[PDB]
Protein backbone atom coordinates (compact mmCIF):
# COMPACT_ATOMS: atom_id res chain seq x y z
CA UNK A 1 0.00 0.00 0.00
CA UNK A 2 1.53 3.14 -1.16
CA UNK A 3 0.14 6.09 1.07
CA UNK A 4 -0.29 8.56 -1.20
CA UNK A 5 1.63 12.20 -1.01
CA UNK A 6 0.28 14.10 2.83
CA UNK A 7 3.77 15.30 3.61
CA UNK A 8 6.55 15.82 0.88
CA UNK A 9 7.74 12.40 -0.06
CA UNK A 10 10.59 10.29 1.22
CA UNK A 11 10.78 6.51 -0.99
CA UNK A 12 11.23 6.31 -4.86
CA UNK A 13 13.81 4.69 -7.29
CA UNK A 14 17.08 4.88 -8.19
CA UNK A 15 18.04 7.56 -10.71
CA UNK A 16 20.54 5.18 -13.28
CA UNK A 17 23.62 7.14 -14.58
CA UNK A 18 26.16 6.34 -17.77
CA UNK A 19 29.56 6.52 -18.00
CA UNK A 20 31.85 9.42 -18.14
CA UNK A 21 33.42 9.84 -21.24
CA UNK A 22 35.78 12.97 -22.01
CA UNK A 23 37.43 14.48 -25.25
CA UNK A 24 34.78 13.82 -27.18
CA UNK A 25 31.33 16.05 -27.94
CA UNK A 26 28.40 14.62 -25.91
CA UNK A 27 24.68 15.49 -24.51
CA UNK A 28 25.32 15.52 -20.96
CA UNK A 29 22.77 15.65 -17.36
CA UNK A 30 24.75 16.40 -14.45
CA UNK A 31 22.05 16.05 -11.35
CA UNK A 32 19.98 18.28 -13.77
CA UNK A 33 22.17 20.45 -15.46
CA UNK A 34 21.70 19.90 -19.34
CA UNK A 35 23.84 21.07 -22.37
CA UNK A 36 25.93 20.06 -25.42
CA UNK A 37 29.93 20.42 -25.44
CA UNK A 38 33.27 18.54 -25.16
CA UNK A 39 34.11 18.00 -21.19
CA UNK A 40 37.46 17.80 -19.92
CA UNK A 41 39.69 17.88 -16.68
CA UNK A 42 40.28 20.84 -14.78
CA UNK A 43 42.64 22.77 -12.78
CA UNK A 44 39.63 24.92 -11.26
CA UNK A 45 39.84 24.84 -7.30
CA UNK A 46 36.00 25.08 -6.11
CA UNK A 47 35.47 25.70 -2.84
CA UNK A 48 33.44 22.47 -1.08
CA UNK A 49 29.30 23.58 -1.03
CA UNK A 50 30.40 24.73 -4.94
CA UNK A 51 28.46 22.26 -7.72
CA UNK A 52 29.05 23.84 -10.96
CA UNK A 53 30.87 27.08 -12.68
CA UNK A 54 29.49 30.35 -14.58
CA UNK A 55 31.36 32.71 -16.69
CA UNK A 56 31.12 36.75 -16.58
CA UNK A 57 28.38 36.30 -19.35
CA UNK A 58 26.08 33.87 -16.77
CA UNK A 59 27.40 30.73 -19.49
CA UNK A 60 27.71 27.50 -17.41
CA UNK A 61 31.50 26.64 -18.03
CA UNK A 62 32.20 23.91 -15.36
CA UNK A 63 30.42 21.15 -13.46
CA UNK A 64 31.98 18.54 -11.14
CA UNK A 65 30.84 14.78 -11.66
CA UNK A 66 28.44 14.00 -9.01
CA UNK A 67 29.78 10.50 -8.10
CA UNK A 68 33.55 11.46 -7.96
CA UNK A 69 34.12 14.77 -7.06
CA UNK A 70 36.09 15.83 -10.04
CA UNK A 71 36.35 19.47 -10.96
CA UNK A 72 35.61 19.23 -15.44
CA UNK A 73 35.18 21.92 -18.10
CA UNK A 74 32.17 22.36 -20.73
CA UNK A 75 34.24 23.45 -24.08
CA UNK A 76 31.76 24.24 -27.07
CA UNK A 77 31.68 21.98 -29.64
CA UNK A 78 33.44 22.85 -33.18
CA UNK A 79 31.96 25.31 -35.63
CA UNK A 80 32.79 27.72 -37.86
CA UNK A 81 32.97 28.60 -41.74
CA UNK A 82 33.71 26.14 -44.89
CA UNK A 83 35.39 29.04 -47.62
CA UNK A 84 36.71 28.18 -51.43
CA UNK A 85 39.68 29.30 -52.69
CA UNK A 86 39.79 29.22 -56.99
CA UNK A 87 42.16 30.73 -59.21
CA UNK A 88 38.78 31.15 -61.38
CA UNK A 89 37.34 28.66 -64.06
CA UNK A 90 38.99 30.76 -66.59
CA UNK A 91 42.23 29.24 -65.90
CA UNK A 92 41.70 25.72 -63.44
CA UNK A 93 38.73 23.96 -62.27
CA UNK A 94 41.45 23.63 -59.03
CA UNK A 95 40.26 24.47 -55.92
CA UNK A 96 41.42 24.66 -52.05
CA UNK A 97 39.15 24.87 -49.04
CA UNK B 1 23.52 -15.46 9.64
CA UNK B 2 23.02 -16.31 13.06
CA UNK B 3 25.57 -16.33 15.39
CA UNK B 4 25.67 -18.43 18.19
CA UNK B 5 27.75 -19.31 21.06
CA UNK B 6 27.46 -22.12 23.67
CA UNK B 7 29.25 -21.00 26.93
CA UNK B 8 29.84 -23.69 28.12
CA UNK B 9 32.40 -26.04 27.44
CA UNK B 10 34.86 -29.05 28.26
CA UNK B 11 33.03 -30.15 32.03
CA UNK B 12 33.50 -32.73 34.12
CA UNK B 13 31.44 -33.97 36.93
CA UNK B 14 30.41 -37.24 38.74
CA UNK B 15 27.64 -39.96 37.87
CA UNK B 16 24.00 -39.09 38.85
CA UNK B 17 24.74 -35.13 39.41
CA UNK B 18 22.89 -32.29 38.08
CA UNK B 19 24.25 -30.75 34.54
CA UNK B 20 23.35 -27.51 33.24
CA UNK B 21 24.65 -26.13 30.01
CA UNK B 22 23.81 -22.52 27.81
CA UNK B 23 23.39 -21.86 24.32
CA UNK B 24 22.98 -18.38 23.67
CA UNK B 25 21.52 -15.92 20.50
CA UNK B 26 22.58 -13.35 19.07
CA UNK B 27 18.98 -12.12 18.88
CA UNK B 28 16.17 -13.62 19.72
CA UNK B 29 14.27 -16.37 18.10
CA UNK B 30 11.17 -17.82 19.12
CA UNK B 31 12.04 -21.01 20.80
CA UNK B 32 13.75 -22.47 17.06
CA UNK B 33 15.76 -24.60 18.63
CA UNK B 34 17.67 -28.39 18.05
CA UNK B 35 19.91 -30.45 20.66
CA UNK B 36 21.84 -33.31 19.05
CA UNK B 37 23.77 -36.04 20.60
CA UNK B 38 27.03 -36.45 19.14
CA UNK B 39 29.53 -39.49 19.70
CA UNK B 40 32.66 -40.32 18.81
CA UNK B 41 32.74 -42.69 15.67
CA UNK B 42 28.93 -42.32 15.17
CA UNK B 43 26.88 -40.28 13.22
CA UNK B 44 25.02 -37.60 14.84
CA UNK B 45 21.86 -37.90 16.57
CA UNK B 46 18.56 -36.36 16.92
CA UNK B 47 17.72 -35.44 20.66
CA UNK B 48 15.30 -32.76 21.51
CA UNK B 49 13.34 -30.56 19.03
CA UNK B 50 11.67 -27.42 19.07
CA UNK B 51 13.28 -26.07 22.14
CA UNK B 52 11.56 -28.17 25.60
CA UNK B 53 9.96 -30.75 23.50
CA UNK B 54 11.50 -34.71 24.02
CA UNK B 55 11.81 -37.17 21.19
CA UNK B 56 10.67 -40.64 21.37
CA UNK B 57 12.97 -42.93 22.31
CA UNK B 58 15.34 -40.45 24.88
CA UNK B 59 15.56 -40.63 28.52
CA UNK B 60 13.75 -38.20 30.45
CA UNK B 61 16.30 -36.51 32.20
CA UNK B 62 17.11 -34.98 29.11
CA UNK B 63 15.08 -31.83 29.40
CA UNK B 64 15.02 -28.20 27.66
CA UNK B 65 14.18 -24.63 28.55
CA UNK B 66 14.58 -21.19 27.69
CA UNK B 67 12.47 -18.47 25.95
CA UNK B 68 14.16 -15.92 22.86
CA UNK B 69 18.22 -16.17 23.41
CA UNK B 70 18.49 -18.07 27.36
CA UNK B 71 17.97 -21.86 25.98
CA UNK B 72 19.16 -24.65 28.17
CA UNK B 73 19.56 -28.14 27.92
CA UNK B 74 19.26 -29.57 31.88
CA UNK B 75 20.36 -33.58 32.72
CA UNK B 76 18.70 -34.21 36.18
CA UNK B 77 21.45 -37.69 36.55
CA UNK B 78 24.42 -38.05 34.72
CA UNK B 79 24.97 -41.06 33.38
CA UNK B 80 28.49 -42.88 32.42
CA UNK B 81 26.62 -43.51 28.81
CA UNK B 82 26.00 -39.66 28.69
CA UNK B 83 29.14 -38.59 28.46
CA UNK B 84 29.01 -37.66 25.09
CA UNK B 85 29.25 -34.29 22.79
CA UNK B 86 26.03 -31.66 22.32
CA UNK B 87 25.15 -29.81 19.37
CA UNK B 88 23.44 -26.35 19.00
CA UNK B 89 20.98 -25.89 16.25
CA UNK B 90 18.82 -22.82 15.24
CA UNK B 91 16.13 -22.49 11.86
CA UNK B 92 14.47 -19.29 12.84
CA UNK B 93 16.02 -18.00 9.71
CA UNK B 94 16.99 -20.22 6.72
CA UNK B 95 20.54 -19.90 6.95
CA UNK B 96 20.93 -22.82 9.57
CA UNK B 97 24.31 -22.67 11.77
CA UNK B 98 24.88 -24.94 14.09
CA UNK B 99 26.57 -24.30 17.76
CA UNK B 100 30.11 -24.39 19.07
CA UNK B 101 29.44 -27.18 21.09
CA UNK B 102 30.26 -28.52 24.39
CA UNK B 103 32.15 -31.74 25.77
CA UNK B 104 31.37 -34.27 28.56
CA UNK B 105 33.30 -36.63 30.92
CA UNK C 1 30.64 19.14 -35.36
CA UNK C 2 27.83 16.71 -34.12
CA UNK C 3 27.44 15.00 -30.84
CA UNK C 4 28.15 11.26 -30.66
CA UNK C 5 27.44 9.61 -27.51
CA UNK C 6 24.95 11.17 -24.69
CA UNK C 7 25.66 10.84 -21.00
CA UNK C 8 23.86 11.27 -17.76
CA UNK C 9 25.15 11.62 -13.79
CA UNK C 10 24.04 11.09 -10.99
CA UNK C 11 24.82 10.18 -7.06
CA UNK C 12 25.81 7.10 -6.00
CA UNK C 13 22.72 5.09 -5.43
CA UNK C 14 22.56 4.25 -1.27
CA UNK C 15 20.71 3.23 1.41
CA UNK C 16 17.95 0.77 -0.83
CA UNK C 17 14.53 0.04 0.95
CA UNK C 18 14.83 -3.66 2.23
CA UNK C 19 11.15 -5.12 0.80
CA UNK C 20 13.39 -7.85 -0.42
CA UNK C 21 14.00 -9.41 3.13
CA UNK C 22 10.26 -9.78 3.76
CA UNK C 23 9.63 -11.26 0.12
CA UNK C 24 11.84 -14.17 1.36
CA UNK C 25 10.93 -15.13 4.95
CA UNK C 26 11.61 -18.36 6.27
CA UNK C 27 8.34 -17.68 8.82
CA UNK C 28 5.04 -16.72 6.78
CA UNK C 29 2.30 -14.35 9.58
CA UNK C 30 -1.01 -16.45 9.59
CA UNK C 31 -3.76 -14.61 7.18
CA UNK C 32 -5.67 -13.52 10.22
CA UNK C 33 -2.57 -12.10 12.40
CA UNK C 34 -1.11 -10.20 9.22
CA UNK C 35 1.67 -8.21 9.71
CA UNK C 36 2.40 -4.66 8.93
CA UNK C 37 6.09 -3.74 7.82
CA UNK C 38 6.39 0.07 7.25
CA UNK C 39 9.29 1.05 4.44
CA UNK C 40 10.32 5.31 4.73
CA UNK C 41 13.36 7.22 3.72
CA UNK C 42 14.86 4.88 1.58
CA UNK C 43 15.79 3.99 -2.49
CA UNK C 44 13.31 1.57 -3.73
CA UNK C 45 13.55 -0.14 -6.74
CA UNK C 46 10.59 -1.91 -7.82
CA UNK C 47 12.20 -3.40 -10.77
CA UNK C 48 13.51 -6.29 -9.20
CA UNK D 1 16.43 46.74 25.15
CA UNK D 2 19.60 48.37 23.13
CA UNK D 3 20.75 48.26 19.62
CA UNK D 4 24.20 48.41 18.10
CA UNK D 5 25.49 49.21 14.56
CA UNK D 6 26.06 46.10 12.48
CA UNK D 7 29.44 47.02 10.45
CA UNK D 8 28.95 45.14 7.16
CA UNK D 9 28.08 41.67 8.32
CA UNK D 10 25.18 39.31 7.17
CA UNK D 11 26.40 38.23 3.77
CA UNK D 12 26.05 34.62 2.18
CA UNK D 13 26.87 32.95 -0.68
CA UNK D 14 23.67 32.86 -2.44
CA UNK D 15 24.20 29.82 -5.17
CA UNK D 16 26.34 27.21 -5.66
CA UNK D 17 27.71 28.76 -8.55
CA UNK D 18 31.47 29.40 -8.42
CA UNK D 19 32.78 32.34 -9.99
CA UNK D 20 36.28 33.52 -10.35
CA UNK D 21 37.70 36.98 -10.39
CA UNK D 22 33.58 38.59 -11.11
CA UNK D 23 31.56 41.35 -9.77
CA UNK D 24 28.26 39.98 -9.68
CA UNK D 25 25.21 41.72 -9.24
CA UNK D 26 22.75 39.78 -7.11
CA UNK D 27 19.40 41.02 -5.74
CA UNK D 28 17.68 38.95 -2.76
CA UNK D 29 17.14 38.98 1.09
CA UNK D 30 20.68 40.41 2.98
CA UNK D 31 21.05 41.97 5.98
CA UNK D 32 21.48 46.10 5.21
CA UNK D 33 24.39 47.65 6.04
CA UNK D 34 25.27 49.63 9.03
CA UNK D 35 21.93 48.75 10.72
CA UNK D 36 20.59 48.94 14.04
CA UNK D 37 20.02 45.43 15.66
CA UNK D 38 18.40 44.66 19.31
CA UNK D 39 21.06 43.35 21.58
CA UNK D 40 20.33 41.18 24.32
CA UNK D 41 21.41 39.80 27.04
CA UNK D 42 21.08 37.12 29.83
CA UNK D 43 14.69 35.57 26.01
CA UNK D 44 10.83 35.65 24.66
CA UNK D 45 9.60 34.66 21.43
CA UNK D 46 10.28 36.61 18.41
CA UNK D 47 8.57 36.81 14.77
CA UNK D 48 10.66 36.02 11.74
CA UNK D 49 10.13 37.84 8.92
CA UNK D 50 11.56 36.57 5.50
CA UNK D 51 14.80 35.06 7.87
CA UNK D 52 16.41 36.23 10.56
CA UNK D 53 20.66 36.98 11.30
CA UNK D 54 21.59 35.52 14.74
CA UNK D 55 24.80 36.58 16.43
CA UNK D 56 26.40 34.86 19.14
CA UNK D 57 29.96 35.87 21.35
CA UNK D 58 29.64 33.08 24.03
CA UNK D 59 31.25 29.95 23.20
CA UNK D 60 30.81 27.29 26.01
CA UNK D 61 27.17 25.77 26.69
CA UNK D 62 24.62 28.46 26.81
CA UNK D 63 23.20 28.80 23.09
CA UNK D 64 22.62 24.99 21.66
CA UNK D 65 19.04 25.61 20.46
CA UNK D 66 16.14 27.12 18.45
CA UNK D 67 12.54 26.87 18.39
CA UNK D 68 10.29 28.03 15.40
CA UNK D 69 6.40 27.69 14.64
CA UNK D 70 3.37 30.26 13.47
CA UNK D 71 1.03 29.47 15.92
CA UNK D 72 2.70 26.60 18.05
CA UNK D 73 -0.41 25.01 19.52
CA UNK D 74 -0.80 20.68 20.07
CA UNK D 75 -1.64 21.01 16.52
CA UNK D 76 1.16 23.32 14.80
CA UNK D 77 4.43 21.92 13.76
CA UNK D 78 7.78 23.20 15.33
CA UNK D 79 11.49 22.85 14.36
CA UNK D 80 13.89 21.80 17.09
CA UNK D 81 17.38 22.06 16.57
CA UNK D 82 18.91 21.68 20.06
CA UNK D 83 22.49 20.94 20.09
CA UNK D 84 24.00 17.93 22.09
CA UNK D 85 27.89 17.62 22.18
CA UNK D 86 28.21 15.39 19.63
CA UNK D 87 24.85 15.41 18.05
CA UNK D 88 22.24 17.95 16.41
CA UNK D 89 18.27 16.87 16.12
CA UNK D 90 16.03 18.35 13.41
CA UNK D 91 12.48 17.50 14.92
CA UNK D 92 9.83 18.89 13.42
CA UNK D 93 6.96 17.60 15.38
CA UNK D 94 3.50 18.57 16.16
CA UNK D 95 3.32 19.85 19.59
CA UNK D 96 2.77 22.49 21.88
CA UNK D 97 5.25 23.52 25.14
CA UNK D 98 5.03 25.43 28.09
CA UNK D 99 5.84 28.84 28.42
CA UNK D 100 9.18 29.78 29.53
CA UNK D 101 11.25 26.91 27.83
CA UNK D 102 14.85 26.26 28.27
CA UNK D 103 17.18 23.28 28.89
CA UNK D 104 17.89 22.17 32.78
CA UNK D 105 15.87 15.83 29.26
CA UNK D 106 14.04 19.17 28.64
CA UNK D 107 12.03 21.66 30.59
CA UNK D 108 9.62 21.81 27.22
CA UNK D 109 9.68 18.19 25.81
CA UNK D 110 7.77 17.46 29.03
CA UNK D 111 4.82 16.98 26.50
CA UNK D 112 6.81 17.81 23.06
CA UNK D 113 6.65 14.41 21.39
CA UNK D 114 3.24 14.41 20.10
CA UNK D 115 2.87 13.07 16.45
CA UNK D 116 6.48 13.84 14.41
CA UNK D 117 6.74 14.13 11.22
CA UNK D 118 10.77 14.29 10.47
CA UNK D 119 14.32 13.52 11.88
CA UNK D 120 18.14 14.56 10.95
CA UNK D 121 21.22 14.06 12.72
CA UNK D 122 24.07 15.83 11.18
CA UNK D 123 26.56 18.43 12.77
CA UNK D 124 28.21 17.56 15.85
CA UNK D 125 33.66 34.81 23.94
CA UNK D 126 36.77 33.48 21.95
CA UNK D 127 34.63 32.86 18.82
CA UNK D 128 32.08 34.48 17.45
CA UNK D 129 29.09 32.89 16.20
CA UNK D 130 27.08 33.61 12.97
CA UNK D 131 23.84 32.05 11.32
CA UNK D 132 21.66 33.31 9.02
CA UNK D 133 18.11 30.67 8.97
CA UNK D 134 15.76 31.34 5.82
CA UNK D 135 12.20 29.59 4.72
CA UNK D 136 11.20 30.08 1.55
CA UNK D 137 9.44 27.51 -0.57
CA UNK D 138 9.01 24.96 1.75
CA UNK D 139 12.80 24.96 2.43
CA UNK D 140 14.67 25.80 5.34
CA UNK D 141 18.37 26.94 4.58
CA UNK D 142 21.20 27.55 7.68
CA UNK D 143 24.04 29.72 7.08
CA UNK D 144 26.59 29.49 9.36
CA UNK D 145 30.40 30.97 10.27
CA UNK D 146 32.86 30.63 12.79
CA UNK D 147 35.18 33.46 13.73
CA UNK D 148 38.01 34.42 16.29
CA UNK D 149 37.53 37.83 17.49
CA UNK D 150 38.89 39.51 21.57
CA UNK D 151 37.62 42.70 23.09
CA UNK D 152 34.71 43.70 20.88
CA UNK D 153 31.24 44.35 22.26
CA UNK D 154 29.31 45.41 19.42
CA UNK D 155 30.06 43.28 16.22
CA UNK D 156 33.76 43.54 14.66
CA UNK D 157 35.28 45.14 11.88
CA UNK D 158 35.69 43.22 8.98
CA UNK D 159 34.36 40.85 6.26
CA UNK D 160 33.32 37.63 6.12
CA UNK D 161 31.44 35.18 4.32
CA UNK D 162 28.48 32.60 5.80
CA UNK D 163 28.99 29.23 4.03
CA UNK D 164 25.55 26.97 3.80
CA UNK D 165 24.67 24.05 6.39
CA UNK D 166 21.95 22.34 5.19
CA UNK D 167 18.99 22.64 3.08
CA UNK D 168 16.12 20.78 4.32
CA UNK D 169 12.38 20.24 3.11
CA UNK D 170 9.97 20.97 6.19
CA UNK D 171 7.50 21.93 4.16
CA UNK D 172 5.77 23.84 6.21
CA UNK D 173 5.28 27.90 7.63
CA UNK D 174 6.94 29.80 10.53
CA UNK D 175 6.62 33.04 11.73
CA UNK D 176 7.16 32.95 15.78
CA UNK D 177 11.24 32.12 16.44
CA UNK D 178 12.54 31.54 20.13
CA UNK D 179 16.25 30.45 21.68
CA UNK D 180 16.54 27.21 24.02
CA UNK D 181 18.99 28.82 26.49
CA UNK D 182 20.53 26.10 28.45
CA UNK D 183 19.67 27.55 31.71
CA UNK D 184 21.13 25.51 34.82
CA UNK D 185 25.30 35.91 27.86
CA UNK D 186 24.74 38.22 24.93
CA UNK D 187 23.39 37.65 21.56
CA UNK D 188 22.55 39.98 18.67
CA UNK D 189 19.02 39.66 16.51
CA UNK D 190 18.73 41.40 12.88
CA UNK D 191 16.43 41.43 10.16
CA UNK D 192 16.56 40.21 6.15
CA UNK D 193 15.39 42.51 3.53
CA UNK D 194 14.96 42.38 -0.21
CA UNK D 195 18.60 44.20 -1.58
CA UNK D 196 20.35 44.08 -4.24
CA UNK D 197 24.16 43.41 -3.38
CA UNK D 198 27.85 43.92 -5.82
CA UNK D 199 29.67 40.86 -4.36
CA UNK D 200 33.38 40.64 -5.32
CA UNK D 201 34.04 37.09 -5.92
CA UNK D 202 38.09 36.55 -5.92
CA UNK D 203 40.05 34.63 -8.12
CA UNK D 204 39.30 30.97 -5.47
CA UNK D 205 35.69 31.77 -5.55
CA UNK D 206 35.75 33.25 -2.01
CA UNK D 207 33.22 36.67 -1.62
CA UNK D 208 35.73 39.83 -0.38
CA UNK D 209 33.73 42.19 -0.50
CA UNK D 210 29.81 44.02 -1.33
CA UNK D 211 28.16 47.22 -1.43
CA UNK D 212 24.78 47.98 -0.51
CA UNK D 213 23.07 49.51 -3.72
CA UNK D 214 21.13 51.75 -2.12
CA UNK D 215 22.88 52.56 1.15
CA UNK D 216 24.24 56.51 -0.23
CA UNK D 217 24.75 58.21 -3.70
CA UNK D 218 28.35 56.29 -4.04
CA UNK D 219 27.29 53.56 -3.25
CA UNK D 220 24.43 54.26 -6.58
CA UNK D 221 27.62 54.96 -8.47
CA UNK D 222 29.50 52.37 -7.86
CA UNK D 223 26.20 49.85 -8.35
CA UNK D 224 25.87 50.98 -11.73
CA UNK D 225 29.11 51.03 -12.99
CA UNK D 226 29.59 47.50 -11.77
CA UNK D 227 33.00 48.57 -10.48
CA UNK D 228 34.63 49.34 -6.65
CA UNK D 229 36.12 52.44 -8.14
CA UNK D 230 34.57 55.25 -9.91
CA UNK D 231 36.99 58.43 -11.51
CA UNK D 232 36.39 61.65 -11.40
CA UNK D 233 33.57 63.04 -13.19
CA UNK D 234 29.32 62.72 -13.30
CA UNK D 235 27.49 59.37 -13.59
CA UNK D 236 23.92 59.54 -14.35
CA UNK D 237 22.36 56.56 -11.59
CA UNK D 238 18.68 57.06 -11.11
CA UNK D 239 15.56 58.49 -12.26
CA UNK D 240 13.53 61.31 -9.72
CA UNK D 241 9.98 61.09 -9.53
C1 LIG E 1 30.48 6.96 -5.12
O1 LIG E 1 30.79 5.60 -5.45
C2 LIG E 1 32.11 5.42 -5.99
C3 LIG E 1 32.22 3.97 -6.38
O2 LIG E 1 32.05 3.11 -5.26
C4 LIG E 1 33.14 5.85 -4.96
O3 LIG E 1 34.44 5.74 -5.54
C5 LIG E 1 35.32 5.03 -4.65
O4 LIG E 1 35.65 5.81 -3.49
C6 LIG E 1 36.53 5.15 -2.57
C7 LIG E 1 36.68 6.06 -1.38
O5 LIG E 1 37.58 7.13 -1.65
C8 LIG E 1 37.85 4.83 -3.26
O6 LIG E 1 38.70 4.13 -2.36
C9 LIG E 1 37.60 4.00 -4.51
O7 LIG E 1 38.82 3.80 -5.21
C10 LIG E 1 36.59 4.69 -5.42
N1 LIG E 1 36.29 3.86 -6.58
C11 LIG E 1 36.72 4.14 -7.81
C12 LIG E 1 36.32 3.18 -8.88
O8 LIG E 1 37.41 5.13 -8.05
C13 LIG E 1 32.89 7.29 -4.52
O9 LIG E 1 33.77 7.64 -3.47
C14 LIG E 1 31.45 7.46 -4.05
N2 LIG E 1 31.19 8.85 -3.72
C15 LIG E 1 30.26 9.23 -2.84
C16 LIG E 1 30.14 10.71 -2.62
O10 LIG E 1 29.56 8.43 -2.25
Amino acid sequence: SFELLHAPATVCGPKKSTNLVKNKCVNFNFNGLTGTGVLTESNKKFLPFQQFGRDIADTTDAVRDPQTLEILDITPCSFGGVSVITPGTNTSNQVAV
Amino acid sequence: DIQMTQSPSTLSASVGDRVTITCRASQSISSWLAWYQQKPGKAPKLLIYKASSLESGVPSRFSGSGSGTEFTLTITSLQPDDFATYYCQQYDSFSWTFGQGTKLE
Amino acid sequence: VQPTESIVRFPNITNLCPFGEVFNATRFASVYAWNRKRISNCVADYSV
Amino acid sequence: PAYTNSFTRGVYYPDKVFRSSVLHSTQDLFLPFFSNVTWFHANPVLPFNDGVYFASTEKSNIIRGWIFGTTLDSKTQSLLIVNNATNVVIKVCEFQFCNDPFLGMESGVYSSANNCTFEYVSQPFKNLREFVFKNIDGYFKIYSKHTPINLVRDLPQGFSALEPLVDLPIGINITRFQTLLALHAAYYVGYLQPRTFLLKYNENGTITDAVDCALDPLSETKCTLKSFTVEKGIYQTSNFR
